[PDB]
């Protein structure tokens, strides 16, 4: 039994430093990697990427301008920011774990191996719009 | 990108791109109103809590596109379908593909 | 034309041991001829 619990102000005025907050189950932070995904509604998801403490802070590299991540500890934490929300950021967010997965496929010492991540569960999400 | 297959018959679902190269194909659901879940988390191995029914293509195919082989559709079976291709070619696609809308009569 | 397989540069396989096998036969042969770990190989220059 995993279940989680998110905040937001249901209205977010325009060009507005908007900031997301996501919990923890039991889990700690340290030993777990985390990924937040976008999905407009009714369309496909979108996947921001995964972050982690220590040096593992990847971004998305499409966007890299206004993404910010950042993990408290102490309060077992995770919290997403944007600066300067635009109309089109209107959509569903889920934080959840991750789990990785390797492959090799030619000479160990050359690089032939990518590490794919699939999403064993998922987040409830919380709903984010933009209005004037 | 909506398929319609009758109950207890065969169903082909085709996603993604000509195999360049090799891929590890993720599949992954959506439920109207719920949050989704996982089904295949590998290119053929598959997770507990599910029965060997599944089934899917290796990644060892040079040309050809992924595909998923379904039999005895069920009522269960109404969700949307998503595909997540991993290339070694192409970087990592942070968007997924043209999801397929499979509903049952 | 192009390429439809995988990207892994072309690579030589030999054996571990093997390498070592004729190294002490080369070695100790090598001790009558020159004086007796003070064996070194070395790369090239170049040029
Ligand atoms: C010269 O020397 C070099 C090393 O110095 C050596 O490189 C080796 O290349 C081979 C190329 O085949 C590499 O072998 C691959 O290794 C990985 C990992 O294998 C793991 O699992 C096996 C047990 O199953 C263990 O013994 C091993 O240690 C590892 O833990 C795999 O990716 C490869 O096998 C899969 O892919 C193959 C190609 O697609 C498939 O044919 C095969 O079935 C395997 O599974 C695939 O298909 C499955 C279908 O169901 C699917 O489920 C799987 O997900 C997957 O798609 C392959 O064995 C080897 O790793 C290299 N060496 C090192 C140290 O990494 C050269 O081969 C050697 N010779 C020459 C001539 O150069
Ligand atoms: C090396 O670089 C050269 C120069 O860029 C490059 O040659 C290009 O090859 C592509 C192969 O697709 C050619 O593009 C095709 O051109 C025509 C356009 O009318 C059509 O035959 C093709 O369209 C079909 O295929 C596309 C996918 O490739 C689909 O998107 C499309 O809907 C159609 O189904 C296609 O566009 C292109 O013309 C040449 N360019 C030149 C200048 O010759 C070559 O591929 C590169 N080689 C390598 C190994 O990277
Ligand atoms: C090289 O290939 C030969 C012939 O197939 C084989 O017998 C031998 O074991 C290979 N060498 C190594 C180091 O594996
Ligand atoms: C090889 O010689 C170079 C100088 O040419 C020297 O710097 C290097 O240490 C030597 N290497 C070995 C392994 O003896
Ligand atoms: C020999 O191997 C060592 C590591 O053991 C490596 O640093 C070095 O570059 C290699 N080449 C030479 C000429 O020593």
């Amino acid at each position: 039994q995993v279940h989680l619990q998110e905040s937001g102000p249901g209205l977010v005025k325009p060009s507005e430093t908007l900031s997301l907050t996501c919990n923890v189950s039991g889990t700690l932070v340290r030993d777990n990697y985390w990924s937040w995904i976008r999905q407009p509604l009714g369309k496909q998801p979108e996947w921001i990427g995964y972050v982690h403490d220590s040096g593992d802070t990847n971004y998305n590299p499409s966007l890299k301008s206004r993404v910010h991540l950042s993990l408290d500890k102490s309060k077992n934490l995770v919290s997403l920011r944007l600066t300067g929300v635009t109309a089109a950021d209107s959509a569903i967010y889920y934080c959840a774990t991750t789990k990785h997965g390797r492959r090799i496929y030619g000479v160990v010492a050359f690089k032939e191996w990518f590490t794919y991540f699939y999403m064993d569960v998922w987040g409830k999400g919380t709903s984010v719009t933009v209005s004037s | 990108t909506f398929v319609s297959v009758a109950p207890g018959q065969t169903a082909r679902i085709t996603c993604g791109e000509e195999s360049l190269g090799s891929r590890s194909v993720i599949w992954y659901q959506q439920r109207p109103g719920q949050a989704p879940s996982l089904i295949i988390y590998n290119n053929n191995d598959r997770p507990s809590g599910i029965p060997d029914r599944f089934s899917g293509s290796p990644g060892s195919t040079f040309g050809t596109t992924a595909t998923l082989t379904i039999t005895s559709v069920e009522a269960g079976d109404e969700a949307d379908y998503y595909c997540h291709i991993w290339d070694s070619r192409r970087p990592t696609n942070w968007v997924f593909g043209e999801g397929t809308t499979l509903i049952v009569l | 034309g192009a390429i439809i397989g995988d990207i892994r540069k072309a690579h030589c396989n030999i054996s571990t041991e093997q390498w070592n096998n004729t190294l002490t036969q080369i070695v100790d042969k090598l001790r009558e001829q020159f004086g007796n770990k003070t064996i070194i190989f070395n790369q090239s220059s170049g040029g």
